[PDB]
C-alpha cells in the first residue's frame, strides 16, 4: 500500500536513478579500495627503516 | 511643570503613562471579553462543556432589536447557539485522543463538512430596510440594467474539468448596493443552479468556475423559489462551492 | 482565482436617494451620478448630499480659510502667477511672532493666521456636530463624533492649547506644505528627540496597528466574501460559516479570535488612540518635558 | 465534584506519580545545588 | 495536605503539564542565562582562567 | 479547546507540504511543516537576543539591543559577537515570518478562504527584507541594517533620516505617509459606523447596510459600498508599504544629498527661475 | 516488462533513495533562489555611483 | 533498541523521508557555509 | 482504566520500554562526548 | 517511577515526539552557538592557533 | 497500535532498508572527517 | 534529432543507466584528481 506511486513517468524516473546511482556506488567502492590499498601501502613504507628512502636512483 | 516630581522621579508624564497602561488592560479586557458573544462555551471533540473556559469570563448578554419585526436576539445565549448548531455531521474521529482531524465519512460537498461547511442560518432571506428582500433576480429588479462590464448572461459556463455544463440565465442583484452576488445557470440537465459571483470569473467568451467540477454542478442545492433566496440556501450553495478547492481537485485541470 | 479585488460586472438602476428616518428631505438634494471609474472598485453613485446648517457653517468658515491662505500666498508671491505655481509648496502663513506672545498679533501674517485659525475652528466643530447629526437622525450611534474627537483632540493640542500652556501663538502650527513639516522637524528637535516620548510610540504602534488590522480584517472579508461576508451586520445577528471560519482561521493561527462585531470594537480603538495618545504626548512636550532623551536616561530606556 | 471528570481515585493515582517526578526533579536539583555550593558558594 | 489529589478535579492534567514544562524550561533558561552573564559565575570564562586559556 | 462550531471544519487537508505528518492541533493553533519551522525560529532568536544581552549584561528589556556588525565588516559574516548574533536572528526571524505566511495559506486552503491575509503579510516582509537585506546589498554592506533593541532601532531612524536631511522630502516618504494616515482614517470610520448601525440609539431597532450607505452619502455626498471599504483599507496600507519600502531602496543608492535639492528641479525651470519674486526670488 | 525488479527489498530501497533525493532538491531549489536573489541584488549594486558605498554609518 | 522499528507506525515514512533529504541536505550547506566562512577552513 | 489516549496499560508499558531504550542510548552518546570534551578542554 | 508509562496515557506519541526534535535540535543548536560565541570553547579557531594555522 | 497503517512485518523491513542507508551514510562521513582532519585539523 | 528515442530500442536501458553511473562518476573522479595535482587548481 504504502511505496505505491500513481504515475507512470515518477515510477520510472526513481527506478533510473536507482540504477544510476547503484552503478557510481560500484565505482566508488573500487575507487576506496584501490585508495585504501595504495595508502595502507605508503603507510607501512613509514613503518620501514629510513634507508628505503635513501637508495640510489637507478637512472630510470 | 517641568522637573516638579511629586516622589522620586515620577512626574505627570509617568503618572499618564502609567494611567494608559492601566486604562489599557481595562480596554483589553473589555474587547477580548466581547469577542466572546460568539463561540462560548468552548467544547470538546465529544461536544461536551470542558473545563478551560478560557481565563477571561463570557460577558452578560445584550440585546439586538431587529427590523421588520424579525424579534430580538440575545448575545450571548443558548438559543443563539443552537440555531446554527449542526447535527448529524458526517465526521469520524482521527484519534481519541483531541487535537487530531475528524475525517469527512461520506461525500463532504453534500454531508456539509469542511470547507464546505454551512451554517443554520435562518430560512427567511436578507432584508432591505423597506422590508423587500435584498436579492432579486436582474428581472424583478424593475429599472436595473448593465451600466458597465461584460454582460455574461448566455455565456458558457466552463468549469475545474475545463468541460462546460450550460449556459448563464439571469443575474441575483443586491438592489440597495447595486451589484452583482449570485448568477444562475441554465445547466444541461435541465436545472436551474446559481454559483456565486466571487466564484466565478467572468472571460470574455466564457464564465469560468476553477472551484469544482462538472458531476458536482449537478448536486448543488436549490431554491424553493425561484424569485428569492434565503441565508440559508446561500450558505448552502457558498459552502458547496468553495469546498471544490479541496474536494474537486483531483479533477481541476490546467 | 476571482480575488474580489476589482469588479467585473456593473449593474444599476434608479438611483438610491435615501431612508427616511428622521432626516429633513428638503435639506438633502435630488440629484445623483454614475461614474463607472469607481464602479470598479466600489459604488458608483455619487450620491446625494445633505446641505444643512452645520453644512453650511463649515463649508463658509473653511472656504473662507482656504481663501485666506490663497490670499497671503498671492501677496507673499507678489501676485505673478508664475510664482505662485512655482514656490507653491514653499509658501507659508507663518505664524505669529513671539513677541505678541498670546495677544492679538500685531502684525499681518499674524491675524492673518489668526482669522484662518477661528475659520478652521468653527468649520471642524460644525463638522463634528453634523456627524453627531447624522447619525441622530439616521437613529444610529454616535461612534463616528467620538471617534472625531479623538482627532480634534490632537488638532487643538497643536493649534489651541499647548501654546496656551506654552503662552506664544508661535507654538502654533504653520499653514503651508513644507512650513508645518519643517515645523515637525524643529518640534523635535527642540524638544530631545520625540521618538523618546513614550506616547508618541504609543501612536505610532497604533498607526501601525490601524494599518495592520485593516489589511487584516479586509483581506479576511475578502477571503470570505465568497460566503457574504461582506453582509456583516447580517453575520452579527445570523451568523454564518464567514464569520466561523474568519474566528477559525485566526484562532488556529494566533491563539484568539474575535466576532463580527468585535472587530469593529477593535478597529474604533486603534484609530482614535492614535491621536488620543498623540495630543498627550505633545501636550506634555515642553509643559513637562523639555527634552526626552534625559527623561529616558532618567527613566531607564535609554543609556547614560 | 469533578470539572474534569475524575474520580477520587484516578485523582490519587496520578497525584503519587506526579509527586514521583516532581521529588526526582527536586532530587536532582538539590544534587546540584550541593555539587554548586561545594564548587562556587552564593551565600 | 492531604487532598492536593483533588487539583487534578479541577485542572486538566494535559494543559498543566504542557505549562509547568514550559515554565521549568524558560526558568532554568533565565537562571543559567543570568549566570551567565554575571562572570564570576559563568563557568565558561571560570575554566578559561582556572586551567589558564 | 474548541468552539461551539470548531469541529465541522477540523478536517483533514489544504497543506502545502508535509501530510499526515503535521496535520494536527496543539491547544488552539494548527501546526504543520511550517508551524514548526516558525516556532523552531522564532525561539532560537528568541534565546539568541537573550544570549547576546546576556554577555553584554543587560537586562532591562528597553536598553537590551543586539546590533549589526560594523559597516568595515562589509557583507561578510561577523563574529557573534560582534553582528553574527544579529545576523542568525536575522535568518531566523525570517524564515519565522516566511513560514508563518506558508502556515496561513496552509489554513486558509483547509478552511477554503482566499490567500489575501498572506499576501498583505508578504508586503511587510518585503520593506523588512528591504531593509536588512537588499538596501544593504546595494549600499555594500550589512551594517546599513537596523538593530533589534526596542529604542535603538529610533536612533537608526532618526541618524539614517538626517543623513539626508528631513526625510520628510522624499515623496514616496509622503505617499506612505499619507496612505498610513488615510488608512487609519477608514479604519476609525468604519468601525464607528458599523457599531453605530448595530448598537444604535436605546429604544430603536438594529440597523442595515443602507442606513450606512445613506449616512456616509448624506455626510460627504458618496458612499464606497460594504466590500469597496475593505477593498480600500486594504489597498491603501498595501500601497503605504510599498511606497515606504520604495522610499528606502532609493534613499542611500540613487539619492546621496539632502532630499530638498530634488523639488528644485520645479522651481529652476527656466520660465520661473530668474523671475524675482516669492521665496526663491 | 523492463523496469520489474523482482526483489521486494530491492524495490523499497529506490523508493525511498527516490523520495530523500526529491526533498533534497525541493531544498536545493530553494536554496539556489535565495542566492540567484541576493547575487543579483549586489551585481545590480555594482551598477550604481560610488556614492552608495560610500555612505556614513549610522551606527546600528 | 530493537523495537525502535514501530516509528514507522506512528509516521508515514514517505512523508519521513522526504524531510529527511530536506533536513540533511540543509545542514549540509549550512556547515559549509559555516565553513566557507572562515579563511582557516575556506578552500575555494 | 484513565486513558485519554487509547493506550491502555499494556501498550503504555511497551512504548515507554522503547522510549527509555532510546534515551538512555542518547544520554550515553551525549555522555561520552561529555567526558571527551572534558579531557581536550575542561569547563569546571 | 514504576508507573511513568501513563504518560502516554495522557499524551500521544506523535505531539509529543515532534516537540521532542524540535526542542532538543532547537536546544544542541543553542549551546553550539553559545560555544562559537567564546573565543574559547570555539573549537575551529581554537585548532587554527594551535596547529599555527 | 498503528497509527499509519502499518504492521510489524512492513515496518521491520522498512527499518532494515532505512538503517541500511544509515549506515552508509555514517561510513562514508567518518571517512570524509577523517580525510578533513587529515587535511585541515580541529582539535 | 527527434528519433534518437530508437536507441533504447538497440541497447537495455537498465544496463546503459548502471553503465552512465559507472562512466560519470569516473569522469569525475579523473578531473577531481587532474585539478587536486596542480597547486594553483587544488583547493585542500
Ligand atoms: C492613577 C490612575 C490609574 C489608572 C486609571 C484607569 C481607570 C480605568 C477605568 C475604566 C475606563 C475604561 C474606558 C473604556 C470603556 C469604553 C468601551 C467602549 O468601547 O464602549 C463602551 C460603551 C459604548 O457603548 P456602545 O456599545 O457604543 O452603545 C451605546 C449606545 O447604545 C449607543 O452609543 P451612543 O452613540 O449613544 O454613544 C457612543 C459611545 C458611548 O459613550 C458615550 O456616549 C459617551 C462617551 C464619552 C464622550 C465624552 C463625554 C462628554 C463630555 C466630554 C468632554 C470633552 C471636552 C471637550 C469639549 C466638548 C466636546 C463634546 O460609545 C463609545 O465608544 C464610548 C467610549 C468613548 C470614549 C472616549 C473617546 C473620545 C475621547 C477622545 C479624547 C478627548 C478627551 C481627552 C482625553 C485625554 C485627557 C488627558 O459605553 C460605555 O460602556 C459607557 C461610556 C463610557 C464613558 C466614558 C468613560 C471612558 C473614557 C475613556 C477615554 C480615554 C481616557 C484616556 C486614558 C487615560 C490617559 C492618561
Ligand atoms: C517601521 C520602520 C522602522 C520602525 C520604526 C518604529 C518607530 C518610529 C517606532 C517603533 C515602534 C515599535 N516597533 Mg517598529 N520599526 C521598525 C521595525 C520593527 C520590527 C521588525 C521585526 O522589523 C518590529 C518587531 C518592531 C517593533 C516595534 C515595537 C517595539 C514598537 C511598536 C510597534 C507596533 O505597535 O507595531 C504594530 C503592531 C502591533 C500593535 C502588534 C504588537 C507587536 C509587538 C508590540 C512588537 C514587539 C516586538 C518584541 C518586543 C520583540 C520580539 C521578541 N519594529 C522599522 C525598523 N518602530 C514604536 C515604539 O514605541 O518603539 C519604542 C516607535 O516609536
Ligand atoms: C522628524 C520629526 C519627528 C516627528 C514629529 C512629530 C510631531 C511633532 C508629531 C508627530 C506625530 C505623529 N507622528 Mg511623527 N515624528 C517623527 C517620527 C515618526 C515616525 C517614524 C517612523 O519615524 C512615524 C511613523 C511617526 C508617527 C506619527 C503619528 C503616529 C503621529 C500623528 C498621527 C496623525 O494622525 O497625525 C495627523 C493627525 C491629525 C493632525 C488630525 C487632524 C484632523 C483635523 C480634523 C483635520 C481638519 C481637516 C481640514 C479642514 C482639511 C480639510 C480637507 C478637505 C475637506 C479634503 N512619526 C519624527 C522623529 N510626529 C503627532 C503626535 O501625535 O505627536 C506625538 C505630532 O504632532
Ligand atoms: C481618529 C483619527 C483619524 C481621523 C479620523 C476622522 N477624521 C474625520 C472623521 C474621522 C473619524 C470624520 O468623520 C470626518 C469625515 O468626514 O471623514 C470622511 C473626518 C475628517 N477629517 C479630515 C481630514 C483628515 N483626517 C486626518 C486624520 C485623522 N482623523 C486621524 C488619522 C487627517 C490627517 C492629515 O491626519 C486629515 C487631513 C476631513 C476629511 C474631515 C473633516 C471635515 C472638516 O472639518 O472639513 C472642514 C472644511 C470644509 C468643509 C471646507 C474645506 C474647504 C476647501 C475647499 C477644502
Ligand atoms: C471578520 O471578523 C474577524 C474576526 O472574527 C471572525 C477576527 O477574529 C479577526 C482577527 C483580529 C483580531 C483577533 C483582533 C486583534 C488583533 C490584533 C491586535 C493584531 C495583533 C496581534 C497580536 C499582538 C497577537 C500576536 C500573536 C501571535 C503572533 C501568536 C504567538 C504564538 C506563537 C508564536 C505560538 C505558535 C505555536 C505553534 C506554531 C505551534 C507550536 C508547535 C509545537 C510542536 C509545540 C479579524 C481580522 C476579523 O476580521
Ligand atoms: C506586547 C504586546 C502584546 C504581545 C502579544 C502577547 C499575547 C500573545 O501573543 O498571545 C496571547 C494569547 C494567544 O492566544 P491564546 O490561545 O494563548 O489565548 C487564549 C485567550 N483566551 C483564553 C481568552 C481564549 O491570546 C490571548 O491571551 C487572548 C487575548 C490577547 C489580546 C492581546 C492584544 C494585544 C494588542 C496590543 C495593542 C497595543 C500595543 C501598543
Ligand atoms: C513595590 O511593591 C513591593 C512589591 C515592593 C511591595 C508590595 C507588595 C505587595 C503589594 C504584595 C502583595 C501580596 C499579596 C496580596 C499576596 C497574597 C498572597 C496570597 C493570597 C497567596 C495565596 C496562596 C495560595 C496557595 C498557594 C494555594 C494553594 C492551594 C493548593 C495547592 C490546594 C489545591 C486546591 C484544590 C485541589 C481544590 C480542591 C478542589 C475540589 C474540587 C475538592
Ligand atoms: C541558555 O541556557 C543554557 C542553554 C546555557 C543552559 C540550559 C540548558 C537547558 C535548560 C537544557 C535542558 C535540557 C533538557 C531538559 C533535556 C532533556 C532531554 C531529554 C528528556 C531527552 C529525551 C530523549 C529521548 C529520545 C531521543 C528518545 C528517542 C526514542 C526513539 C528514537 C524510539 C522511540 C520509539 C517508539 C515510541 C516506538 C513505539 C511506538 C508506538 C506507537 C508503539
Ligand atoms: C528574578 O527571578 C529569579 C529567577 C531570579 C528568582 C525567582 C524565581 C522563581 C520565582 C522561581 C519559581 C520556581 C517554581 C515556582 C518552581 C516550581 C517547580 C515545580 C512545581 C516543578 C514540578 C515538577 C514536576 C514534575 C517534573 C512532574 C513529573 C511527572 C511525571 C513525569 C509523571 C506524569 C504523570 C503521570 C504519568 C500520571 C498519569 C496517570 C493517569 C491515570 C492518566
Ligand atoms: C488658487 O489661488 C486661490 C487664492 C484662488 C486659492 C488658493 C488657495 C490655497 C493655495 C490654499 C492653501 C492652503 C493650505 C496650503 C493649507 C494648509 C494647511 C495645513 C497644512 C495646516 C496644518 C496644520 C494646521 C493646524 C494644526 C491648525 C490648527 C489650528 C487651530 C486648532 C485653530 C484654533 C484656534 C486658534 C489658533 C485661535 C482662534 C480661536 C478663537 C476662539 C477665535
Ligand atoms: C550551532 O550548531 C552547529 C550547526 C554549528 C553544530 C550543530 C549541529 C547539529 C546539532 C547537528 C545535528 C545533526 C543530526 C541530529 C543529524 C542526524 C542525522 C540522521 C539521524 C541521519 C539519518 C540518515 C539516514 C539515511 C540517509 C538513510 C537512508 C536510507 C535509505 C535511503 C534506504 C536505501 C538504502 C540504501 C541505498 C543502502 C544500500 C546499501
Ligand atoms: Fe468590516
Amino acid at each position: 500500500n504504502y511505496s505505491h506511486e500513481p504515475n507512470a513517468v515518477i515510477n520510472l524516473r526513481v527506478w533510473a536513478l536507482g540504477q544510476m546511482v547503484w552503478g557510481a556506488f560500484l565505482a566508488a567502492v573500487g575507487v576506496v579500495v584501490v585508495i585504501c590499498l595504495l595508502v595502507g601501502t605508503y603507510l607501512a613504507g613509514l613503518l620501514l627503516p629510513e634507508q628505503s628512502k635513501q637508495a640510489p636512483s637507478p637512472y630510470g | 511643570m517641568v522637573g516638579v516630581n511629586f516622589f522620586g522621579d515620577f512626574d505627570l508624564a509617568s503618572l499618564a503613562i502609567w494611567s494608559f497602561w492601566g486604562f489599557l488592560a481595562f480596554l483589553i479586557y473589555y474587547l477580548q471579553t466581547e469577542n466572546m458573544r460568539e463561540g462560548y462555551p468552548l467544547e470538546m471533540e465529544d461536544g461536551s462543556v470542558a473545563p478551560n473556559q478560557g481565563l477571561f469570563p463570557v460577558p452578560k448578554p445584550k440585546t439586538f432589536k431587529l427590523p421588520n419585526g424579525r424579534g430580538e436576539i440575545v448575545m450571548p445565549s443558548a438559543e443563539n447557539e443552537a440555531a446554527h448548531r449542526r447535527n448529524d455531521l458526517a465526521l469520524a474521529r482521527t484519534s481519541v485522543s483531541e487535537g487530531f482531524p475528524h475525517a469527512p465519512t461520506g461525500n463532504a460537498l453534500v454531508d456539509g463538512v469542511g470547507p464546505a461547511s454551512w451554517v443554520p442560518r435562518r430560512d427567511e432571506p436578507e432584508l432591505d430596510a423597506h422590508g423587500h428582500n435584498k436579492i432579486m433576480p436582474m428581472a424583478l429588479a424593475k429599472g436595473f440594467n448593465v451600466t458597465a462590464g461584460r454582460d455574461p448572461r448566455g455565456l458558457p459556463v466552463q468549469a475545474a474539468d475545463l468541460e462546460v455544463v450550460g449556459r448563464v440565465s439571469e443575474l441575483w442583484v443586491d438592489v440597495p448596493e447595486q451589484m452583482v452576488r449570485y448568477l444562475e445557470i441554465d445547466l444541461n440537465s435541465g436545472k436551474k443552479r446559481l454559483v456565486p459571483m466571487t466564484l466565478a470569473k467572468i472571460w470574455a467568451d466564457r464564465v469560468r468556475v476553477n472551484a469544482i467540477a462538472s458531476d458536482s454542478f449537478e448536486n448543488i442545492p436549490a431554491t424553493r423559489s425561484a424569485s428569492e433566496v434565503t441565508k440559508l440556501e446561500e450558505d448552502k450553495i457558498s459552502g458547496y462551492v468553495a469546498g471544490g478547492w479541496l474536494y474537486d481537485a483531483d479533477k481541476r485541470k490546467r | 482565482e476571482y480575488q474580489n479585488i476589482f469588479t467585473q460586472v456593473q449593474v444599476g438602476g434608479a438611483p438610491e436617494m435615501g431612508l427616511v428616518e428622521g432626516v429633513d428631505l428638503s435639506n438633502r438634494t435630488k440629484g445623483t451620478t454614475n461614474w463607472t471609474l469607481l464602479g470598479w472598485f466600489g459604488n458608483a453613485q455619487i450620491g446625494p448630499i445633505y446641505l444643512g446648517g452645520w453644512g453650511t457653517v463649515s463649508l463658509i468658515s473653511g472656504v473662507l480659510w482656504f481663501m485666506t491662505i490663497g490670499a497671503w500666498f498671492w501677496y507673499e508671491a507678489g501676485f505673478n502667477p508664475a510664482v505662485f505655481m512655482r514656490d507653491l509648496f514653499y509658501l507659508s502663513l507663518d505664524a505669529p511672532d513671539a513677541k505678541y506672545g498670546l495677544g492679538v498679533p500685531r502684525d499681518a501674517e499674524g491675524i492673518m493666521w489668526f482669522i484662518a485659525s477661528f475659520f478652521m475652528f468653527v468649520a471642524v466643530w460644525s463638522w463634528w456636530i453634523r456627524t453627531y447629526t447624522r447619525a441622530a437622525a439616521l437613529g444610529m450611534g454616535k461612534h463616528t463624533a467620538w471617534a472625531f474627537l479623538s482627532a480634534i483632540w490632537l488638532w487643538m493640542v497643536l493649534g489651541f492649547i499647548r501654546p496656551i500652556l506654552m503662552g506664544s501663538w508661535s507654538e502654533a502650527v504653520p499653514y503651508g506644505i513644507f512650513t508645518h513639516l519643517d515645523w515637525t522637524n524643529n518640534f523635535s528637535l527642540t524638544y530631545g528627540n520625540l521618538f523618546y516620548n513614550p506616547f508618541h510610540g504609543l501612536s505610532i504602534a497604533f498607526l501601525y496597528g490601524s494599518a495592520l488590522l485593516f489589511a487584516m480584517h479586509g483581506a479576511t472579508i475578502l477571503a470570505v466574501s465568497r460566503f457574504g461576508g461582506d453582509r456583516e451586520l447580517e453575520q452579527i445577528v445570523d451568523r454564518g460559516t464567514a464569520a466561523e471560519r474568519a474566528a477559525l482561521f485566526w484562532r488556529w493561527t494566533m491563539g484568539f479570535n474575535a466576532t463580527m462585531e468585535g472587530i469593529h470594537r477593535w478597529a474604533w480603538w486603534f484609530g482614535v488612540l492614535v491621536t488620543l495618545t498623540g495630543g498627550i504626548g505633545i501636550l506634555l512636550s515642553g509643559t513637562v518635558v523639555d527634552n526626552w532623551y534625559v527623561w529616558a536616561q532618567v527613566h531607564g530606556y535609554a543609556p547614560v | 465534584l469533578s470539572f474534569t471528570g475524575l474520580s477520587d481515585e484516578q485523582a490519587q493515582e496520578l497525584h503519587s506519580v506526579y509527586m514521583s517526578g516532581l521529588w526526582l526533579f527536586v532530587t536532582i536539583a538539590v544534587i546540584a545545588h550541593i555539587a554548586v555550593y561545594i564548587w562556587r558558594p552564593w551565600l | 495536605m492531604s487532598k492536593f489529589y483533588k487539583i487534578w478535579q479541577v485542572f486538566d492534567p494535559r494543559r498543566v503539564f504542557v505549562a509547568q514544562g514550559v515554565f521549568l524550561f524558560l526558568l532554568a533558561v533565565m537562571i543559567h542565562l543570568i549566570l551567565l552573564s554575571k562572570p564570576d559565575y559563568n563557568w565558561l570564562d571560570v575554566g578559561t582562567a582556572k586551567y589558564g586559556r | 479547546a474548541l468552539l461551539s462550531f470548531e469541529r465541522k471544519y477540523r478536517v483533514p487537508g489544504g497543506t502545502l507540504v508535509g501530510g499526515n505528518l503535521f496535520d494536527f492541533w496543539v491547544g488552539p493553533f494548527y501546526v504543520g511543516f511550517f508551524g514548526v519551522t516558525t516556532f523552531f525560529f522564532a525561539a532560537l532568536g528568541t534565546l539568541l537576543i537573550l544570549y547576546g544581552t546576556a554577555m553584554e549584561g543587560v537586562w532591562n528589556p528597553q536598553l537590551i539591543s543586539i546590533e549589526p556588525p560594523s559597516v568595515e565588516n562589509g557583507l561578510a559574516f561577523a563574529p557573534l559577537a560582534e553582528g553574527g548574533l544579529w545576523q542568525l536572528i536575522t535568518i531566523c526571524a525570517l524564515g519565522a515570518f516566511i513560514s508563518w505566511a506558508l502556515r496561513e495559506v496552509e489554513i486558509c486552503r483547509k478552511l477554503g478562504i482566499g490567500l489575501h491575509i498572506p499576501f498583505a503579510f508578504s508586503f511587510a516582509i518585503l520593506a523588512y527584507a528591504v531593509l536588512v537585506v537588499f538596501r544593504p546589498l546595494l549600499m555594500g554592506s550589512w551594517g546599513y541594517a537596523f538593530p533589534y533593541g526596542i529604542w535603538t532601532h529610533l536612533d537608526w531612524v532618526s541618524n539614517t533620516g538626517y543623513t539626508y536631511g528631513n526625510f520628510h522630502y522624499n515623496p514616496a516618504h509622503m505617499l506612505g505617509i499619507s496612505f498610513f494616515f488615510t488608512t487609519a482614517l477608514a479604519l476609525a470610520l468604519h468601525g464607528a459606523l458599523v457599531l453605530s448601525a448595530a448598537n444604535p440609539e436605546k429604544g430603536q431597532e438594529m440597523k442595515t447596510a443602507d442606513h450606512e450607505d445613506t449616512f456616509f452619502r448624506d455626510l460627504v455626498g458618496y458612499s464606497i459600498g460594504t466590500l469597496g471599504i475593505h477593498r480600500l483599507g486594504l489597498l491603501l496600507a498595501l500601497m503605504a508599504v510599498f511606497w515606504s519600502a520604495v522610499c528606502m531602496i532609493i534613499t542611500g543608492t540613487i539619492w546621496f544629498d539632502q532630499w530638498s535639492n530634488w523639488w528644485y528641479w520645479w522651481v529652476e525651470l527656466p520660465w520661473w527661475v530668474d523671475i524675482p519674486g516669492g521665496v526663491n526670488g
